[PDB]
RNA sequence: GCGUACACGGUGGAUGCCCUGGCAGUCAGAGGCGAUGAAGGACGUGCUAAUCUGCGAUAAGCGUCGGUAAGGUGAUAUGAACCGUUAUAACCGGCGAUUUCCGAAUGGGGAAACCCAGUGUGUUUCGACACACUAUCAUUAACUGAAUCCAUAGGUUAAUGAGGCGAACCGGGGGAACUGAAACAUCUAAGUACCCCGAGGAAAAGAAAUCAACCGAGAUUCCCCCAGUAGCGGCGAGCGAACGGGGAGCAGCCCAGAGCCUGAAUCAGUGUGUGUGUUAGUGGAAGCGUCUGGAAAGGCGCGCGAUACAGGGUGACAGCCCCGUACACAAAAAUGCACAUGCUGUGAGCUCGAUGAGUAGGGCGGGACACGUGGUAUCCUGUCUGAAUAUGGGGGGACCAUCCUCCAAGGCUAAAUACUCCUGACUGACCGAUAGUGAACCAGUACCGUGAGGGAAAGGCGAAAAGAACCCCGGCGAGGGGAGUGAAAAAGAACCUGAAACCGUGUACGUACUUAUAUUCUGUAGCAAGGUUAACCGAAUAGGGGAGCCGAAGGGAAACCGAAGUUGCAGGGUAUUUCCUGUCCAACGUUAAUCGGGGCAGGGUGAGUCGAAACAGGUUAAUAUUCCUGUACUUGGUAUCAAAUCGUAC
């Protein structure tokens, strides 16, 4: 893991729902959205990285879209932290 | 002289010809009397269009409230896809 | 701007380049999600310098 | 190569602006041509409770081809040709009659 | 999956018959040569 | 005739002198105008007659008028203006020899005035124009060529 | 109740008008692209919900050099938000980097856009990540090297031309039926449709042992005439020539073995400098008043340029409003063609001898040649025979005699020539949305079928969106009426003019043989015993081009005596994600449904203990033993950390 541009690349932007902001406030959760790959360890360590918020259980899945038009599944990922919060 | 027509209306062209053909030259109080307590469908859409042509011919017309009278009104078979229709209805005080 | 970072060694363009996709992208990227970020020139800004930067460092 | 640009001032030929005179604001990039005071119109915004709606009707400019408008010197008060000639680096637009340099 | 495998584009390409139906839907130039 | 020198000029009696051949030249036209790439060959004696045929006509009506000599001095229209104002002529053609490089070059503009040499002249230029206005180098021309 | 005519309206789509589209040709390029990854597709591509277009994680763009540069951020199609305005906004072009995946695909598997490998190098952290390489013939030499000691067959090594797509054409090999004979065998059908093969932009062929015979010119390649003539053909339909006589072009050479003098024109690739084109571009003339007219470009009056009245737009038809045209100029860099210029290799002619030996021919058997082996002509066989070399050979027209180009067993030959997938320019007495293309429109789209394949309807507002502010009724919808912009709303988006057919109220009264090849007749016109000249040259329906097709001072028995036809034309006859949330009743429910078995937007699937290891409770509108609550459990590493991807609704 000794590159950074790879780990940067895989998070794209955070998710908003009305789930995700029960969630931000009910066990300080998180919804941040994903690349193709679905590497735990490399979130997590690029998470550390950008927000320095402290991760101890990342749960990943995968959605597939609605369509003929498609578009590409996207992997969602919930993060938590102990105490800290961040945007 | 008030011009009220409703346009794509979703009612048989006969229905509603024959329920106006109650209502046509006689006064229009009478009129809606006459078609407060009737059940038919199309005696609701054409309650509508003649209370907005008498709206329309008060804020425009006020003068003269009392003594409108029916005048000329009619349905016209409508466009086709339940077939619909086009209910004119023109009110004035003679 | 064309050419004023065109002498300055490597080192310092992957470092500037890196700090741009580490702080400016992810920054942009969190308002424009979260619905700030009512202007949007800043993405377009950075995607071309950072274009410009990394179309150096092979030919040099 | 444009003959009209911002700053200038122009006359309508035509148009239901005849011998009034404006001065140009700006140039669509299809080549319409807005000029002060050419054609006043009263569009019908529409109604929007956001972005501090004016209200009322706006009295705004409408647009003209730039075909119905020409260049007004004040040297002699009259629109003429407006050409193109080559300073001592540049290039600069000129009139006609006695060729005034713009 | 018999549909996929019958008429699949790589099972038409295998052979020549389904080279020439392709060449045949590129020169129509319907959006889906097979499927 | 000449109308500018008072010389008179010789010219064959069969060529502007010949009975008018209505059916001939209206064959002749006929051809030409179908022979513009639309879906006719003519005989080479009888397009000389049919052009004899409408010189002919048109000398009796006073048509033609000839000149000793036609040319500018310089190539600009506004000269050849002036010279037809002169003569009061308006759609009129030129018929001459050499074409002259000055003169067709003013006079491309002019469409009511059309130059053209003794070898290049057509019924359709002769007819479109009210008068010719011709020289006697290019009445020779012309003598010799349609014989 | 109906009818006799009109007005007011509706589904209404013929006529009239518009073309941002098609159809038929001419002139030039190119006449092919591609593993350094072709054509065609999937997916991303912006401040963005959808499309055209550009682009490919650098994703409506990046670096360098030139033109314009004050507008621009491509448009549909607005809005928010920015940069620059005299040279670092943006646009166009040359030169470069990037160039996701499938697709000959060529790392393996495989189902197109899916999953997973091996080698070297790069390694602030050798867990992880980045670049290049991959499957085929033999040739150069090598590592080498069984049968079989050497040697061979064979494996590897660094490079070379290829293993796909694409409209037509060259030539060759296969290759049916429909047809006339009112059916049929030989022919025609038809070498037609179709498949393959070599490279190509053109291809094959291309320079005589060829023809008539006692007289001649000899390259191939296309064209009118010869000639639709001979011949063939139930001499019927129909097919169908050449030596011969004119145009485009016309160049014949190399080795054949020795030398002489030789780096002598010149061939083939690469620098230098000029010109003319391509790839952005600059300059480039002239007017008003007056009257209708919404707006003039329309009528009227007087003037101007014109080397430019070709064309388009501009509130109605515009030389003098603009863009443009002709004309005069322009290239930092790339690029085709011309030359003088430098270099690595063949690179002038002369003499000496010659015409390419198992060669032509012939005998055992068959190929398409009507001729299947018949009297049988053409390459040759599995097989045998087989003399020479200008002193010899082939051919004949009666053979002997005598004549003719030439020398066969080695090769080549761009010139005139068929065609257009595509690019640039123009034209059309071609069409106006049921026409023209299958498609003028998000069309090779919706739709049908397992696939193949088949295949539509739907174009139009307004000059300028100036798109009806504002008010009221109404259900906050839908719809309508005032006011207003608008010329016109008898232009209101379901938006040009709008007839009938069909349905409503009022008004007056009663109750379809086609171009075309020939034959014949009618009119008309040039010339005149002559004219008619095809293909071609050509400043282009001018002038040349009489190698032809007809008639004639000839007629006649070939003893004798001594005049008028053709071609241009016009006319005619004949022969052929279903789970929930917000919205709605409009496509459907055999009435209505504001109900749903129905569309739209959003949400939802959480794993070491679901596939050696987890039990109970809570969770949202839908998921859990997965998220939280109590901790427990299998394994490994260092009290501490970890055990990947994949689906958890219906």
């Amino acid at each position: 893991m000794i590159r950074e541009e790879r780990l940067l690349k895989v998070l794209r932007a955070p998710h908003v729902s009305e789930k995700a902001s029960t969630a931000m406030e009910k066990s300080n959760t998180i919804v941040l959205k994903v690349a193709k790959d679905a590497t735990k360890a490399e979130i997590k360590a690029a998470v550390q990285k950008l927000f320095e918020v402290e991760v101890e259980v990342v749960n990943t899945l995968v959605v597939k879209g609605k369509v003929i038009g498609r578009r590409s599944d996207w992997k969602k990922a919930y993060v938590t932290l102990k105490e800290g919060q961040n945007l | 002289e008030t011009i009220a027509k409703h346009r794509h209306a979703r009612s048989s062209a006969q229905k509603v010809r024959l329920v106006a053909d109650l209502i046509r030259g006689k006064k229009v109080s009478q009129a809606l009397d006459i078609l407060t307590y009737t059940n038919k469908k199309a005696a609701v859409l054409v309650k509508k269009v003649l209370e907005s042509a008498i709206a329309n011919a008060e804020h425009n017309d006020g003068a003269d409230i009392d003594d409108l009278k029916v005048t000329k009104i009619f349905v016209d078979e409508g466009p086709s896809m339940k077939r619909t229709s086009h209910i004119t209805v023109v009110v004035s005080d003679r | 701007m064309k050419a004023k970072e065109l002498r300055e060694k490597s080192v310092e363009e992957l470092n500037t380049e890196l700090l741009n996709l580490l702080r400016e992208q992810f920054n942009l990227r969190m308002q424009a999600a979260s619905g700030q970020l009512q202007q949007s020139h800043l993405l377009k800004q950075v995607r071309r310098d950072v274009a410009r930067v990394k179309t150096l460092l092979n030919e040099k | 190569a444009a003959k009209i640009r911002r700053d200038d001032e122009v006359i309508v030929l035509t148009g239901k602006d005849k011998g009034k005179r404006g001065k140009v604001k700006n140039v669509l990039s299809s080549g319409k041509v807005i000029v002060e005071g050419i054609n006043l119109v009263k569009k019908h915004q529409k109604p929007v409770p956001a972005l501090n709606q004016p209200g009322g009707i706006v009295e705004k400019e409408a647009a003209i081809q730039v075909s119905n408008v020409a260049i007004f010197n004040a040297a002699t008060g009259k629109a003429d040709r407006v050409g193109f000639r080559f300073e001592d680096g540049k290039k600069v637009r000129f009139f006609k009659s006695n060729s005034e340099t713009i | 999956l018999k549909r996929n495998r019958s008429h699949g584009f790589r099972a038409r390409m295998a052979t020549k018959n389904g080279r020439q139906v392709l060449a045949r839907r590129r020169a129509k130039g319907r959006a889906r040569l097979t499927v | 005739v000449l109308k500018d020198a008072q010389s008179a000029l010789t010219v064959s009696e069969t060529t502007f002198g010949r009975d008018f051949n209505e059916a001939l030249v209206h064959q002749v036209v006929v051809a030409y105008a179908a022979g513009a790439r639309q879906g006719q060959k003519v005989n080479k004696k009888m397009y000389r007659g049919a052009l004899k045929s409408i010189l002919s006509e048109l000398v009796r009506q006073d048509r033609l008028i000839v000149v000793e000599k036609f040319s500018v001095e310089a190539p600009k229209t506004k000269l050849l203006a002036q010279k037809l104002k002169d003569m009061a002529l308006e759609d009129v053609l030129i018929i001459t020899g050499e074409l002259d490089e000055n003169l067709f070059l003013a006079a491309r503009n002019l469409h009511k005035v059309d130059v053209r040499d003794a070898t290049g002249i057509d019924p359709v230029s002769l007819i479109a124009f009210d008068k010719v206005v011709m020289t006697a180098d290019a009445v020779k021309q012309v003598e010799e060529m349609l014989a």
